[PDB]
RNA sequence: GGGUGACGGGGAAUCAGGGUUCGAUUCCGGAGAGGGAGCCUGAGAAACGGCUACCACAUCCAAGGAAGGCAGCAGGCGCGCAAAUUACCCACUCCCGACCCGGGGAGGUAGUGACGAAAAAUAACAAUACAGGACUCUUUCGAGGCCCUGUAAUUGGAAUGAGUCCACUUUAAAUCCUUUAACGAGGAUCCAUUGGAGGGCAAGUCUGGUGCCAGCAGCCGCGGUAAUUCCAGCUCCAAUAGCGU
């Protein structure tokens, strides 16, 4: 005995057919437009989707007004509304179904960065994430994929103690201010 | 024709349960004998001692030697010709030497153009083949 | 000055002997305001010195910007030590242990199995 | 039948080479950009024939 | 009756639907404490960190005698393909006691830890030299630049953690994270691997050596003096803090 939780589990599924050549032009392609950093990138979130898509069928095949697919269904649409990948009108379940990996990424932090100005390309956006650099409502989000919600979108910005958000100047600008006064000047 | 009927089940069971032992696979998990047969008694790998360094002339399209080693399983105490891979691989290899031994991908079956041999040589002295022939690590002397 | 302390799930143990609650310290640009500084905040906003204030627990958060943590003010020193943790007296030095060091007691009561009845050399031992 | 000789006969002879120093390859999600770049961005031309990433007349 | 590489179950891995396989292992039940037997105590034991026997192993003996049980936690030998520290603490959870107070290798805490799982760096931006193409202009050549992509010069400073490290916080006491001062990047650097590049199967009919040898190759095959298959160099491809077997 023990305390210790070990519930843990995969984020993704690796691509049976493994060079399927389509496949890897469609997935550098998705890592291209969203400056993902790796195969997996993409499969995790292609994972998410499919839990969804699998949901949303179990729902369906489910008689109506039965309180089952009526509660679940309605959560997984608010779910889905909230992060700003389907809209509201849109939900009724079946739309679920037609939706796709490209919808899920444009709602990644990295992806609201380069969009939301402030970066300066997809591949800027993110490494400031990481930097410690920018902040969602008040916390500084690390973490690319950070999925934003569609409530949190409008209060994202720069840290307040962080040289592009009105901050003292990074160690570079520091020490060549140093290098001005000391020793040129 | 099938049995086909409602109170089958036992019928329908019990002659697939027969018929299972048809199934080459099957028979080989389920009678003993492979187990028994195995010199690696149901291991991955096995420890042995190199006996001596043997010549294998390899089948018939593909003429060549091959470069082999007398493994003496510690385990069992059987016997196995494990085949060394890669090019001048043997020369690493001395007599009465500690190896690690593998299966070959095959679980049983021989590879290749070696006649007979269903295992390769993976360490030698703790070392590990591959590392020697890089020129990573070196013999330990 | 720039630290800001503020409450939370604050309780009046009537039976415990103490006012017990979560502290939330904003404390941007800074190291984790220590726990003594807390205290004499605490004081000032509880009007109740700092001898009775125990504070512990304090997590910081990512980024920076806030700490939390338990605390809370006895009535009194005569209560502050009877429904309080030894090592957290032991924190603020006032109700410090002894140095054994377990294992030399569990040797010592390991003899002593061996001898019956001598005081003085069950006394002894080691 | 058939010595156990040669062995490492070819290994042994071969004309032996430095490896070069070219540079450092970036890495992670950086080589991953410069890889999706050049198969869909810079080049996208008038083909002719069919394509090859490592042809050589 | 025999076998079981059989402790049972909750469950686990796979999966369209059906299935298949696994479940010594953190909960529940059971069993056993080197093996077999007997029993005292006690509400509860046929207890083994209780006895009494035999057997098996072992230890001192002044040789008459006497003592033993890690399938607790550490640790060792041995066995192997195969597995962590003789660490700290009762602070948490709980338990036992006559007990608010003592005790607990249960239990926690570190240490070891590429079993596995989650996040996730290894660069980003600029104007240059240029190299290209939707637009505008031009018969073509050339040009105006909202648009842009590659290679360079590191040209340019900006940003940063890895790291070093005062101080808090953490905590039983610590460590770790976390917060945080101060130092902390021109890639000669703070250097990303592992496998492959004839087909299946992404990717060289390139360039050297070998000459049915050495060797590769899961399979089909390659190798007998122009080897896309070997050994090397160059490039390329796949996955990437991972990838082979
Ligand atoms: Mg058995
Ligand atoms: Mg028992
Ligand atoms: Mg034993
Ligand atoms: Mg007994
Ligand atoms: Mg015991
Ligand atoms: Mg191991
Ligand atoms: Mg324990
Ligand atoms: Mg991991
Ligand atoms: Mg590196
Ligand atoms: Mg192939």
């Amino acid at each position: 005995p023990v305390a210790r939780s070990w519930v843990c589990r995969k984020t993704y599924v690796t691509p049976r057919r493994p060079f399927e050549k389509s496949r890897l032009d469609q997935e550098l392609k998705l890592i291209g437009e969203y400056g993902l950093r790796n195969k997996r990138e993409v499969w995790r979130v292609k994972f998410t989707l499919a839990k969804i898509r699998k949901a949303a069928r179990e729902l369906l095949t489910l008689d109506e007004k039965d309180p089952r697919r009526l509660f679940e269904g309605n959560a997984l649409l608010r779910r889905l509304v909230r992060i700003g990948v389907l809209d509201e009108g849109k939900m009724k379940l079946d739309y679920i179904l037609g939706l796709k990996i490209e919808d899920f990424l444009e709602r990644r932090l990295q992806t609201q960065v380069f969009k939301l100005g402030l970066a300066k390309s997809i591949h800027h956006a993110r490494v400031l994430i990481r930097q410690r650099h920018i902040r969602v409502r008040k916390q500084v989000v690390n973490i690319p994929s950070f999925i934003v919600r569609l409530d949190s979108q409008k209060h994202i910005d720069f840290s307040l103690r962080s040289p592009y958000g009105g901050g003292r100047p990074g160690r570079v600008k520091r020490k060549n201010a140093k290098k001005g006064q000391g020793g040129a000047g | 024709g099938k049995c086909r009927g409602l109170r089958t089940a036992r019928k329908l069971r019990s002659h697939r349960r027969d018929q299972k032992w048809h199934d080459k696979q099957y028979k080989k998990a389920h009678l003993g004998t492979a187990l028994k047969a195995n010199p690696f008694g149901g291991a991955s790998h096995a420890k042995g001692i190199v006996l001596e360094k043997v010549g294998v002339e390899a089948k018939q399209p593909n003429s060549a030697i091959r470069k082999c080693v007398r493994v003496q399983l510690i385990k069992n105490g059987k016997k196995i010709t494990a085949f060394v891979p890669n090019d001048g691989c043997l020369n690493f290899i001395e007599e009465n030497d500690e190896v690690l031994v593998a299966g070959f991908g095959r679980k049983g079956h021989a590879v290749g153009d070696i006649p007979g041999v269903r295992f390769k040589v993976v360490k030698v002295a703790n070392v590990s083949l591959l590392a020697l022939y890089k020129g990573k690590k070196e013999r330990p002397r | 000055d720039t630290v800001t302390i503020r409450t939370r799930k604050f309780m009046t143990n009537r039976l415990l002997q103490r006012k017990q609650m979560v502290i939330d310290v904003l404390h941007p640009g800074k190291a984790t305001v220590p726990k003594t500084e807390i205290r004499e905040k605490l004081a000032k906003m509880y009007k109740t010195t700092p001898d009775v204030i125990f504070v512990f627990g304090f997590r910081t958060h990512f980024g920076g910007g806030k700490t939390t943590g338990f605390g809370m003010i006895y009535d009194s020193l005569d209560y502050a030590k009877k429904n309080e943790p030894k090592h957290r007296l032991a924190r603020h030095g006032l109700y410090e242990k002894k140095k054994t060091s377990r294992k030399q007691r569990k040797e010592r009561k390991n003899r002593m199995k061996k001898v019956r009845g001598t005081a003085k050399a069950n006394v002894g031992a080691g | 039948h058939g010595s156990l000789a040669r062995v490492g006969k070819v290994r042994g002879q071969t004309l032996k080479v430095a490896k070069q120093e070219k540079k450092k390859k970036r890495t992670g999600r950086a080589k991953r950009r410069m890889q999706y770049n050049r198969r869909f961005v810079n080049v996208v031309p008038t083909f002719g024939k069919k394509k090859g990433p490592n042809a050589n007349s």
